[PDB]
């Protein structure tokens, strides 16, 4: 996770700008191989998430993922659905297996004139007793 | 590098 | 001599602060940004500052400002010297050196400021040596730290001996607006690579000059060298006494050699260039590039450098072979072309605008500078004749070389 | 007469210069690099006022972004001083929770603003409801 | 906050006392007032991972005159620390023992400093070297209370010239820190065992070793010879700091060899190809050459005059580059090189960077002063220059072409027709004032030079002081000359600097010029049109008493500065 | 071509500012390529993009064209652009800019009143003192015009071009006559500031305007008893803005006379006791009262009233009224002089203040304080203070000494002792330009020379390198040298003067590198008058002039060999013309 260093405060800023409430394809890097996020990865993820910060209590949400997860994909060669959670009803655990972080629910001109949503939980469990997995027991078999 | 080597003799006596 | 050396970053603030004396105060370093920006900006800049009786000597990294302080009258090129040494056992450890090299691993650059010197006295900066016993990853010091012989350590082993060496030219060149060669110097550097088992003494022969007018071979094919700066270890005594270049190499790549000698034939490759600068109106370059060296050589993936001017738009064009990018973020054009052999000659025509209205201020003359590069040619004609390995134990090693002939400073001045 | 107006940031990074006075560019980025020197050397309880070559200059700082301007040596001072707190309500008044980064952004209707509030480096219009009215309707006919 | 990182420093487990620690000198390193946490990371410093105790070593050396009375709880740590069998940390602590400056310490710690004078192995012997020349800078007196001083001397008697250098290094500190009350000189045998002694150590001993060199002067030729001949081969190391001690002591020991032998030619043919290559490196430590260089043609010229083309700047060079080549190829200006130095200095005055091209003018200046061969094509060059139109370009010219015709004033009046008509609204006083000279010397082929200064007699009250006093010249002057049409304005010009002028000696020239006019204007032809005598040059070459000094110090700031060592220091 | 906010925000990912020029020079020659393009549909935001380089301060003359293209648009919003970088990019000097005066006039009489808003808007910013001749009618045409949001624009438009051409105003005073009853306050502010500059620029013109003064007075009246308003309040003070400009309309009025100044005199005493002085505006309101109050032959129980005023505010712990308290006492030190000096104490404790500023309108003040009566001893804290001053006031301090001094001096002599004293500690930072006037009033004193030149002499074997300080001793050791050495011809007893010494101080000061060459200008000039002034030792002062003729500077060189051939050719005529130069005022 070394290269996910040099953007850890660049693309969370565009994570902040962007707002938690041309181009067409998509290219592949050449020649770098492609693997999904391991579980011991994901446990080097989530002790990286633990010990660079900036993360936890934070206000979760989709732009951000989409932002983050893209960004994982150019720079270090992962697939872009490791971030998924469990929907609406429910707190939106990680279908992730390795994953520690549940998510529980909690420039400034651009307001006009006159006037006319998650969070991290770090839950070490979550790499293995899979309570997305309870929350969705026939969809993982 | 994609230049190759050459080989120099030892002694040259 | 030094007494207290820092690191600086682009704003100011100290990367890291490590002082050797005591005899300059740790705070003294918050002046010296506002002195390096009253210096800078009266274009009274040197390498040395002083903020009354502290004395700032420093160099600048990509971000970093080595900044190294005394106060008395200290040995001015051992700082330096030292300081440009910290740059690259920093490089030999930290493969890019910023701000993240320092701060993510201050374990163990607070252990080489420790290490490298002592006092303002630099004792151990061989970092190949340094690896054994610092490591961010303790046992005793080596015995080669000891030992006069400080750049190889004994026991290393390979399955195979391989002596890898680069003879390596860098053409100078000053062609003047006149078109008379100014200064064309050529500097070349053989820089090893070795592979080899235990601890072998080295003894090399090339086409010297001196050493065949000693033989009594100074009728055929000798380069002359004006001066060469070698490595330590190169016994530099018994190469004063008969051009002698025996050494016990340090294991892996190094620079063993630097030689320095001018020359009194052609450019390899001579450029003409043209301006038809148009007052308010455009400007073009009906630029050629004839190359005069041989023609079984090939000048690899030339990148000739023209400044056009800030303000010049609408680019146009006419190459022969190669292709031209125009980069105005440095205000000017890489004519590149990849294959260019000897005896070739292409031209270039080029063709801006020029805005209607002038600009404020004026510009300069900055010269061309081309980025060629041809393998398997020494132009200064230098050959390595043999490389004697001589092991204790006793082995055959592969030695082996390559010649690649690149640009020193290759400027040649405008109109 | 307010001479310019200098709005630069904390590291001094200025977000707006408009010279109301006449005098060259050089004299530009020689004069605005000595100010915002001198009011980054300058302390929190220095009377928010420099007497800087028969320029009163007036500096009041309200977030990271410092605030400067140049009245003639006749003129009124405090008032100077909330001509850039009316100013300071009119970015309030038009943005709401009037911000850096906008200011970085969306700077060039901060100068329609001014241009709303200052022309010729006097005040047209002493109310604070009207002046920012008439940028929505030019916003509103864009 | 800091309680919980002194709750972990005051943990029992390593792994919380190895982070607490970390934190601390990363608190450090951000700058962190965390000397109120002192005497607490002591607890944890006595630890068996070597790793860590590099740490609190860091600390208490940074913390120590933070914490003066503190810093006692650290002394019998060192000397526990200074007998472990690993040589390793034993020189780490005696290193940390010569930098902690604490007067209530150093006292306790020369035993074990003595302990590692006569240790076995030479990596604590170097560092424990070093660190009697730092109980040395803390407590001189101390040190020859301890005896230190022999032993020493004794390292120097030792082999692996690694020990023996760090041995030197620190006695040509403490010999310099002495008042030379007991010189620490030897005699040409430990010289002949450090020349032997020079061809094994690093190449930062070998620096070191040639600085006791820089106080020694031998008493032979053949003893200046010998030793000469084995410093001779280190101008060919990579290291210029290396190469440059090399220089220095080689320059400094010429002064004794005989010129009637070859070998002062063989030296000097020895020593040019590599003060060449020094400017073949970077351009800090060519900035250290530049003054060195600058030192040795004031010393020697005779080296480097065939080799003016490295000289020649660049234009990626850096500013205090490219201003100290010019001044070598004004210290290199000879005949042999006039038009190759002019072409080029006229390719510097195209350039944007002003004061280089301010120094260019001043370098075509120079160059006009020191040789009179080119001092016509001197002028050429420069007029050329004043044909660019740039002002600042013009106003430098100006001002040399009056030093010019002050030192060579024969058969330029070939050059004033040019320069009568030369933009005469320049504004620069120090060439507004040349121009006035330069017509008023040269009134007599200036055929309009009366109307001319009609335009600088208007705003005259107010211009300056020499450029009212050159007007206050050259019309006494022009008016001598031309007594007809220069009536009135020798009258005017009186009538302002006399009356209405409170420039006192415009007043005192103004009214002497009056009274040496109204008594007697054909003495003034003897008094003022006196034949002036040939001006005495600036010979800017500094003075031998202190260039020969300044021998002894190069690559020091003293050369650098080309100052005496004490000039600048305090 | 990308937007404005997507080239600011690569911008701000720049580190290194010459990294940051390679993403300026990246886009600036798309701008630039664009521009070749006579692009019409991105030059609104290539210009845009442009002129935030103009404002990171990069080279962007080229575009200027395209402005004048903006200008003469159709589209509001390129229009919108156009008269901004016109404001920016052009002005007066920058000679390009003439090209705006027909498209301005059509844009004056242009449908929206927002495009004639920016029309007014660009001239009235930076129009040309050509331009302000090529558009006098037009904006005249818009300040007889009804809409108070031009009228509000043409008023300060007009002051514009009478303060760029002040010879235009003749044609706005029919065109002011009678709009002073605007019900709107921001077309009657810039009336104000338009009579404030109609009645600034001709005194012709107060004769029209000192009339409606009582208008004015109902006006502002009818401000205070308007207590509040939705908008125009702050803090609970309505319209403050145009308040204070009808007390700076009213400060120039009645300033010489008395029946306008009695006609305003009810309001001035309401104002300065119907005031908030609570918040920052209130006192702002009253500070402008104090200067309307002290300029004009006021009621003498408003100036008494306007001192206990300031009295309060000398004592207010806002720096901010600190800076306003000494800059009215600043103000008005002739008028009610003596009320200023019972707050002399105030004023010599805000020498001891911690700011630039408040020590700055302190020790001037203090320079406008000294009257003939505290000339002793304020001087002494002043030349205490000059001692405590900083080095940007020492040379503020020491000449601001040398002006009070030669007003309100009791003594002579003390005058000397004052100047001596100033002499030997200010060194550098006395200016060089006081010393002629030194050398005047001391030749201007007749008679301590004696008493002058042994003092000037004492100093000057102290030290040569101030250099100001031994400016002033070589001419006074030049012309009264024989009231130093005094009847010393040969040898006698030793006293201090000493005939040779005198000469060595002199050539000590011609080797001597810290020598402004002037002070060697001074020098020979004293040597040559001592070949007059003392008859002890010359001509071997004659070989000092004598080698120096070789010397490097020009008028040095100049001035030794002028010297020498009267001392080796007219000896006689030496003492010929050294007669002592008249004195002058």
């Amino acid at each position: 996770s070394k290269s996910s260093v040099i953007g850890w405060p660049a693309v969370r800023e565009r994570m902040r700008r962007a707002e938690p409430a041309e181009e067409v394809g998509f290219p592949v890097t050449p020649q770098v191989p492609l693997r999904p996020m391991t579980y011991k990865a994901a446990v080097d993820l989530s002790h990286f998430l633990k010990e660079k910060g900036g993360l936890e209590g934070l206000i979760h949400s989709q732009r951000r993922q989409d932002i983050l997860d893209l960004w994982i994909y150019h720079t270090q060669g992962y697939f872009p659905d490791w971030q998924n959670y469990t929907p609406g009803p429910g707190v939106r655990y990680p279908l992730t297996f390795g994953w520690c972080y549940k998510l529980v629910p909690v420039k400034g001109e651009n307001t006009s004139l006159l006037h006319p949503v998650l969070e991290w939980r770090f839950d070490s469990r979550l790499a293995f007793h899979h309570v997305a997995r309870e929350l969705h027991p026939e969809y993982f078999k | 590098t994609s230049y190759d080597y050459c080989r120099v003799p030892m002694e040259d006596g | 001599s030094a007494s207290a050396v820092y690191v600086l970053d682009l704003k100011g603030k100290v990367l890291i602060c490590r002082n050797y004396r005591g005899d300059v105060d740790m705070s003294e370093v918050e002046h010296f940004m506002p002195i390096l920006m009253e210096k800078e900006e009266e274009g009274m800049l040197s390498p040395i500052l002083a903020h009354g009786g502290v004395r700032f000597m420093w160099i600048k990294h990509n971000n970093l400002y080595l900044v190294a302080t005394s106060k008395k009258n200290a040995c001015v090129s051992l700082v330096f010297s030292f300081l440009y040494k910290v740059v690259q056992v920093f490089s030999e450890y930290f493969k890019e050196l910023e701000e993240e090299s320092i701060r993510d691993n201050f374990v163990i650059i607070y252990e080489l400021l420790d290490e490298l010197m002592d006092f303002g006295y630099p004792q151990t900066t061989d970092s190949k040596i340094l690896q054994e016993y610092i490591t961010q990853e303790a046992p005793r010091p080596p015995a080669t730290v000891t030992n006069a012989v400080s750049w190889r350590s004994e026991g290393i082993k390979y399955r195979k001996n391989e002596v890898f060496l680069d003879v390596i030219e860098a053409v100078n060149l000053l062609v003047s607006a006149n078109g008379n060669v100014l200064r064309s110097e050529i500097v070349g550097s053989i820089k090893m690579r070795v592979f080899l088992s235990g601890m072998p003494e080295l003894r090399l022969g090339l086409n010297d000059k001196v050493l065949f007018d000693n033989t009594g071979r100074g009728k055929s094919k000798s380069v002359e060298l004006e001066d060469v700066k070698f490595h330590q270890c190169v016994r530099l005594s018994r190469f004063e006494n008969d051009r002698t270049i025996s050494f016990i190499p340090p294991d892996g790549e190094f620079e063993l050699m630097s030689y320095r000698l001018n020359t009194h034939v052609k450019p390899l490759i001579w450029i003409e260039s043209v301006i038809e600068k148009h007052s308010h109106s455009r400007i073009e370059y009906m630029v050629k590039a004839k190359s005069q060296f041989k023609r079984r050589s090939t000048a690899n993936n030339v990148e000739i450098h023209i400044p056009v001017p800030n303000d010049a738009d609408s680019p146009k064009f006419k190459t022969t072979v190669g292709s031209v990018k125009w980069v105005p973020e440095n205000s000017e054009i890489v004519w590149s072309v990849k294959s260019f052999p000897g005896g070739k000659e292409y031209l270039m025509r080029a063709h801006f605008g020029l805005p209607s209205v002038e600009a404020e201020d004026k510009e300069g003359k900055p010269p061309i500078s081309v980025k060629f590069e041809i393998p398997y040619f020494t132009t200064s004609g230098i050959q390595v004749r043999y490389l004697k390995i001589i092991e204790k134990s006793g082995y055959q090693a592969l030695p082996w070389v390559r010649y690649i002939t690149q640009n020193g400073d290759y400027q040649l001045r405008t109109q | 007469m307010i001479h310019f107006i200098l709005l630069f940031s904390r590291q001094g990074k200025l977000r707006l210069q408009k010279w109301y006075i006449t005098l060259p560019d050089k004299e530009r980025k020689k004069i605005t690099r000595e100010i915002v020197q001198i009011i980054l050397s300058r302390g929190h309880r220095t009377s928010s006022f420099v007497d800087w070559k028969e320029l009163k200059l007036v500096y009041k700082r309200y977030a990271s972004l410092y605030f400067c301007c140049a009245i003639e040596n006749q003129d009124n001072e405090l008032l100077t001083l909330e001509i850039v707190h009316r100013y300071v309500e009119l970015l309030d008044k038009y943005f709401g929770n009037v911000c850096e980064l906008d200011i970085i952004f969306n700077f060039e209707k901060a100068y329609f603003i001014l241009d709303e509030f200052i022309i010729g480096g006097e005040i047209q219009e002493t109310s604070k409801k009207i002046a920012v009215k008439a940028i929505e309707d030019s916003d509103m006919l864009q | 906050e800091i309680f919980e990182l002194k709750a972990e420093l005051n943990s029992d487990k390593k792994e919380k006392k190895k982070e607490a620690v970390k934190k601390v000198i990363a608190s450090m390193t951000v700058g962190k007032d965390v000397s109120a946490l002192f005497p607490d990371v002591v607890n944890c410093m006595q630890t068996d991972n070597l790793e860590l105790k590099k740490l609190v070593y860091l600390y208490l050396m940074n913390y120590a005159k933070s914490q003066p009375d503190m810093a006692i709880m650290a002394v019998n740590t060192f000397v526990k620390d200074c007998e472990d069998p690993n040589p390793l940390i034993r020189a780490l602590a005696v290193r940390t023992m010569g930098c902690i400056r604490v007067d209530k310490i150093t006292e306790y710690l020369c035993e074990p400093l003595r302990k590692c004078l006569k240790d076995e192995d030479p990596y604590v012997r170097k560092t424990a070297a070093v660190c009697v020349a730092k109980l040395h800078d803390i407590n001189a007196q101390l040190v020859e209370d301890q005896g230190f001083l022999d032993t020493l001397k004794d390292l120097i008697s030792d082999s692996n010239p690694m020990v023996v250098a760090n041995a030197v290094a620190a006695l040509s500190e403490i010999a310099e820190s002495h008042p030379s009350s007991n010189l620490l000189d030897l005699n040409p045998q430990s010289i002949n065992k450090l020349l032997t002694a020079l061809n094994e150590c690093t190449e930062w001993g070998q620096i070191f070793i040639l600085d006791c060199l820089a106080n020694y002067m031998p008493k032979d030729d053949r003893e200046a010879q010998s030793i000469c001949e084995r410093v001779t081969p280190r101008l060919s190391h990579a290291n210029s700091a290396v190469v440059l001690s090399a220089v220095k002591v080689l320059m400094k020991f010429m002064e004794m060899l005989s010129k009637d032998l070859d070998y002062y030619g063989t030296l000097l043919k020895k020593l040019a190809p590599p003060l060449v290559t020094l400017l073949s490196a970077e351009p800090e430590l060519q900035y250290v050459a530049l003054r060195n260089i600058n030192l040795i043609v004031q010393k020697r010229p005779e080296i480097l005059k065939h080799e003016m083309k490295v000289f020649f700047v660049k234009y990626n060079d850096p500013i205090y580059v490219k201003l100290e080549k010019l001044d070598i190829m004004i210290r290199l200006a000879s005949q042999a090189n006039i038009a190759q130095v002019l072409a080029e200095l006229r390719e510097y005055a195209t350039e944007v960077d002003v004061d280089f091209v301010r120094k260019a003018v001043r370098a075509i200046g120079r160059c006009a002063i020191k040789v009179e061969q080119s001092a016509e094509r001197c002028v050429s060059t420069l007029l050329d220059l004043i044909q660019t139109k740039v002002n600042y370009v013009v106003q430098e010219a100006i001002v040399v072409i009056k030093d010019i015709f002050r030192k060579y004033p024969n058969k330029y009046e070939s050059v004033i027709a040019t320069l009568c008509e030369n933009l005469d609204s320049l504004d620069e006083p120090e060439a507004r004032a040349a121009m006035i000279w330069i017509v008023g010397e040269y009134a007599e082929r200036i055929d309009n030079a009366d109307e001319l200064l009609e335009s600088f007699l208007e705003g005259f009250h107010d211009k300056s002081t020499q450029v009212q006093l050159q007007l206050l010249t050259a019309i006494v002057k022009l008016f001598l000359k031309k007594p007809t049409e220069t009536q009135e304005l020798v009258q005017q010009v009186l009538s302002l600097a006399t009356q209405d002028s409170d420039n006192p000696d415009l007043r005192d020239r103004g009214y002497i010029y009056w009274r040496l006019l109204s008594t007697d204007p054909v003495a003034a032809k003897e008094v003022v049109l006196a034949e002036k005598p040939l001006i005495s040059e600036e010979t800017d070459l500094i003075e031998p008493t202190l260039l020969d000094e300044l021998i002894c110090y190069i690559g020091t700031l003293a050369s650098v500065y080309h100052k005496p060592p004490s000039a600048f220091v305090e | 071509p990308i937007r404005l906010r997507e080239l600011i925000r690569t911008i701000r990912t720049a580190r290194t500012q010459a990294e940051e020029r390679e993403m300026i020079q990246k886009e600036c020659a798309a701008i630039r390529s664009s521009f070749r393009e006579e692009d019409n549909t991105y030059r609104c935001r290539n210009v845009a993009k442009l002129l935030y380089m103009h404002m990171l301060g990069y080279p962007a003359h080229f575009g200027q064209l395209e402005c004048l293209k903006l200008i003469a648009s159709q589209k509001f919003t390129d229009k919108r652009i156009g008269y901004l970088g016109a404001m920016l990019l052009l002005d007066e000097r920058q000679d390009v800019h003439l090209l705006m005066t027909n498209c301005i006039k059509n844009d004056l009489n242009h449908s929206t009143q927002f495009v004639q808003g920016l029309a007014l808007c660009t001239l009235g910013c930076m129009g040309s003192s050509e331009m302000c001749r090529d558009l006098a009618g037009e904006v005249e045409k818009l300040l007889k015009t009804s809409n108070s949001y031009l009228r509000k624009k043409a008023a300060l438009c007009a002051v514009h071009v009478i303060r760029k051409v002040p010879e235009l105003m003749e044609m706005f005073l029919p065109a002011t006559k009678n709009l002073l009853n605007e019900k709107n306050h921001g077309v009657l502010h810039t009336s104000v500031v338009l009579l404030t500059e109609m009645c600034e620029r001709s005194p012709d013109m107060l004769a029209h305007f000192r009339k409606l003064v009582p208008q004015l007075v109902r006006i502002l009246k009818n401000l205070i008893m308007s207590g509040y308003s939705p908008e125009h309040d702050v803090s609970g003070i309505s319209d403050p803005f145009l308040q204070v400009r009808i007390l700076r309309l009213l400060r120039i009025l009645g300033r010489n006379d008395d029946d306008s100044s009695e006609a305003m005199n009810d309001i001035l005493a309401q104002v300065a006791t119907n005031t908030e002085t609570s918040k920052n505006v209130g006192n702002a309101i009253l500070y402008e009262t104090v200067l309307t109050i002290m300029d004009i032959k006021s009621e003498s129980g408003l100036r008494v009233l306007a001192i206990n005023i300031l009295g309060r505010f000398l004592l207010n712990n806002d720096k901010n009224i600190r800076y306003v308290a000494l800059t009215s006492l600043l103000k008005t030190v002739q008028t009610d002089h003596n009320a200023v000096q019972r707050h002399r104490s105030t004023i010599v404790d805000c020498l001891k203040d911690l700011d630039v500023s408040i020590k700055r309108r302190a020790m001037e003040l203090s320079f406008a304080l000294v009257n003939g009566n505290n000339i002793r001893g304020m001087m002494k804290e002043l030349l205490y203070f000059l001692d405590s001053c900083e080095p940007e006031f020492k040379a503020d301090c020491a000449s601001g000494i040398f002006l009070a001094a030669e007003k309100y001096a009791p003594s002579k002599r003390w005058h000397i002792d004052t100047i001596m004293r100033v002499l030997t500690t200010a060194g550098s930072y006395v200016r060089d330009d006081a010393v002629p006037n030194l050398i005047q009033l001391i030749t201007n004193s007749v008679e301590m020379h004696a008493y002058t030149v042994q003092r000037l002499y004492k100093a000057i074997l102290g030290d040569y390198s101030q250099q100001p300080l031994v400016q002033v001793a070589a001419w006074c050791i030049g012309e009264y040298g024989d009231l130093l050495v005094s009847g010393q011809c040969e040898e006698e007893e030793p006293i201090q003067v000493t005939e040779d010494e005198v000469l060595d101080i002199l050539e000590s000061v011609l080797i001597s590198n810290m020598s402004t060459s002037v002070t060697r200008g001074y020098a020979l000039t004293a040597i040559m008058k001592l070949s007059t002034r003392f008859t002890c030792t010359v001509n071997r002062i004659k070989k000092v002039v004598s080698i120096y003729g070789s010397s490097i500077d020009v008028e040095l060189q100049q001035r030794a060999v002028e010297y020498n051939a009267l001392f080796k050719k007219y000896d006689h005529m030496r003492s010929a013309l050294l007669e002592r130069m008249p004195v002058m005022e």
